[PDB]
């Protein structure tokens, strides 16, 4: 659910979500990374768990609509990019 | 955009996530490569349609444009894709589309502090040398 | 000034000169205030009194004088002089609210009507309405949405790629 940028995960948060006290967190995300769900690391300073997650999950019809209208979006800014590099560069282009 | 070459192959398996099996067709990575025979016979029919070999600038922006094509193409390929699973015109994998998942997951994260500080430290050291 | 050669001058002239040096001083046109003091020549600077008070409130603004200008506002010669003063006083009022607005970093009312010079609190509350402060929880205003640090976490990228493309360009040209 994180909005993939704040991927960064407080220790509160993952508290009250999974309903475990505030020292099992550190075990429970060691556990996730252990047996091979989350490649992330996990800061005990911050009490923030950072998060690279590679284990891939099923989907539904809303979320590939909201996969699809943010491909929508990285795709227009890509062709925005090719067609500023395409006009800046016509000269040397060739 | 795109090689001429698509080698595919048949596989029969029973699909595990409880699914109707049948022929259909894997794909496997397709290349074009040469002998020194048919090197030399390209060499002599493409020598007046043949881009220089070395990195001239013109040529290296030009293919980084290429680059930005082939990418905008392959994302409006997905986005296709992804609409019709939505619209329902073809089915949803339950496969692959995770791997689409994976992708949008290694997405770089640009303007992390740290990052920004480093890539600008080299955008500077290059720029000194120029 | 094109005629001085044959017309005579009276104290009249000094009087306007004066008048339009404060009329600069107060519509903020310092640049034009230099520039029109410039002509007249050295010796009436100090002399003639009715130049001398806009050049020396001018002065008195320039080094943050302002407890200064209040206090001098008294030297007025001329009752035309005192409209102006007014207006003058009132920029240099506009002028104060900014410098607690742009340096400090956060004020409090009952030194900030002290620093704006207000004898009455509905004043401030005034300027708090036509200059728009933002009140603070603890009554004091912040200033913190002016600075801001923008720019400092997002490449620009694009600017960037156009200037080292700029660079490919001048590079290939065959010119």
């Amino acid at each position: 659910t994180r909005p993939a940028n704040h991927r960064q995960l407080t220790f509160e948060e993952i508290a009250k979500s999974a309903k475990i006290t505030v020292n099992e967190v550190e075990l429970l995300v060691m556990k996730a990374l252990s047996v091979g769900l989350v490649k992330g690391s996990i800061d005990e300073v911050d009490k923030r768990v950072h998060m690279t997650w590679v284990q891939p999950r099923v989907l539904d019809l809303q979320q590939i609509k909201g996969m699809k209208d943010r491909l929508e979006f990285w795709c227009t800014d890509v062709k925005s990019m090719e067609m500023l590099v395409e006009h800046q560069a016509h000269d040397i282009l060739t | 955009l795109g090689l001429p070459t698509e080698a595919y192959i048949s596989v029969e398996e029973v699909h595990d996530d409880g699914t109707p099996t049948s022929k259909t067709f894997e794909h496997v990575t397709s290349e074009i490569g040469a002998e020194e025979a048919e090197e030399v016979g390209v060499e002599h029919l493409l020598r007046d349609i043949k881009d220089t070999t070395v990195g001239t600038l013109s040529q290296r922006i030009t293919n980084q444009v290429h680059g930005l094509k082939g990418l905008n193409s392959k994302l409006l390929d997905i986005r296709s894709y992804l609409e019709k699973v939505a619209t329902g015109k073809l089915p949803i994998n339950h496969q692959i589309i995770y791997q689409l998942q994976d992708v949008f997951n290694l997405l770089p994260d640009v303007s992390l502090q740290e990052f920004v500080k480093a890539f600008y430290l080299k955008t500077n050291d290059q720029m000194v040398v120029v | 000034f094109d005629y001085k050669e044959q017309l005579p001058e009276s104290a009249y002239m000094h009087q306007l000169l004066g008048l339009n040096l404060l009329f600069l001083l107060s519509q903020n046109r310092v640049a034009e205030f230099h520039t029109e003091l410039e002509r007249l020549p050295a010796k009436d600077i100090q002399t003639n009194v009715y130049i001398k008070h806009p050049v020396s409130l001018e002065q008195y603004l320039m080094e943050g004088s302002y407890n200064k200008v209040f206090l001098a506002k008294g030297n007025i010669p001329a009752e035309s002089y005192t409209f102006f003063i007014d207006i003058l006083l009132d920029t240099i009022r506009d002028e104060i609210a900014g410098c607690i607005e742009k340096a400090y970093e956060k004020i409090l009312f009952t030194e900030a009507t002290r620093i704006l010079f207000f004898n009455t609190p509905k004043k401030m509350t005034d300027y708090a309405k036509k200059r728009g402060w933002v009140l603070g929880p603890n009554n004091y205003y912040s200033f913190a949405s002016q600075q801001q640090k923008p720019e400092d976490t997002t490449i620009p990228s694009t600017e960037l790629a156009k200037q080292v493309i700029e660079y490919a360009r001048q590079l290939e040209m065959i010119v």
